[PDB]
């Protein structure tokens, strides 16, 4: 679902 | 402060990002763009501990924005309330990732017979799936039967909506699909002819089709003892689809 934000 | 309580306290500083447009477009047979127009909207989810300060950036690939209309915290700057809260509504113009090209084909044959044919091409990264397809394609109404298969996906005739309803499930950018129908017709007065309706889609895609992403979010406690390094952050981008047809 959700991505982690680099 | 009155959007945002004191005293707060989280243990997994933890941040919900939610990016969600609406791609709108309406495109001549042909493949021409006559109106397109993305309607978008930032929402964030927070879990923060205390009163902290939160800077969100992007690229303002790059994008334009044309309109804003912020909530009443910002200044971008704000302290953020305390739970699920609307950030932001923008909408573009400018350079607007169609993620999908219909391509009609209508060929009459005499004047009973409906030989139709759309394709629709995916367009965006191969490694991402586009959702939720859905093809509307309107028949006339002097219809006495339709006729279609399909590749992939399925179809039906709702006589009732008088149109052909054709859903897929997945599709991969860069590639395409089809399906090809027969209409049968009753006799008619030729006089009216009938004016003809855009093919309709809907579609979920996994990507902002504004081009937008999101290059910053710090968040700035200076009282506890916490500071960007700690928080959990993460970004959710999701595009659904609104008037997206096709004159055919």
């Amino acid at each position: 679902c959700y991505e982690q934000l680099n | 402060i009155g959007w945002r309580r004191e005293g707060i306290k989280y243990r997994r500083n933890e941040l919900f990002l939610d990016v969600l447009e609406s791609v709108n477009l309406l495109m001549s047979p042909q493949g021409q763009v006559l109106s397109a127009h993305v309607s978008g909207r930032v929402v964030m989810k927070s879990y923060l501990s205390g009163m902290p300060e939160c800077k969100f950036g992007m690229n303002d690939q790059s994008i334009a924005i044309d309109d804003c209309t912020f909530h009443q915290c910002v200044r971008i700057s704000f302290i953020p309330p305390d739970g699920e809260f609307e950030l932001m509504r923008y909408r573009t113009t400018k350079d607007i990732i169609l993620p999908f090209r219909v391509i009609p084909l209508v060929r009459e044959v005499g004047r009973t017979k409906l030989e139709v044919k759309v394709v629709i091409k995916s367009n965006f990264k191969p490694s991402l799936l586009a959702q939720k397809i859905e093809v509307r394609i309107p028949t006339p109404l002097n219809t006495s039967g339709v006729q279609v298969i399909c590749m992939k996906g399925k179809a039906k005739y709702k006589a009732s909506e008088n149109a052909i309803v054709w859903k897929i499930k997945r599709m991969a950018g860069m590639k395409e699909s089809q399906i090809s129908a027969e209409i049968e017709l009753l006799p008619t007065n030729d006089k009216k002819k009938w004016a003809r309706p855009p093919i309709s889609m809907n579609f979920e895609v996994p990507f902002a089709p504004s081009g937008l992403k999101v290059r910053y979010l710090k968040v700035f406690e200076p009282k506890l003892n916490y500071s960007d390094h700690d928080v959990i952050k993460w970004v959710r981008y999701i595009g659904r689809s609104g008037i997206y047809e096709t004159r055919c």
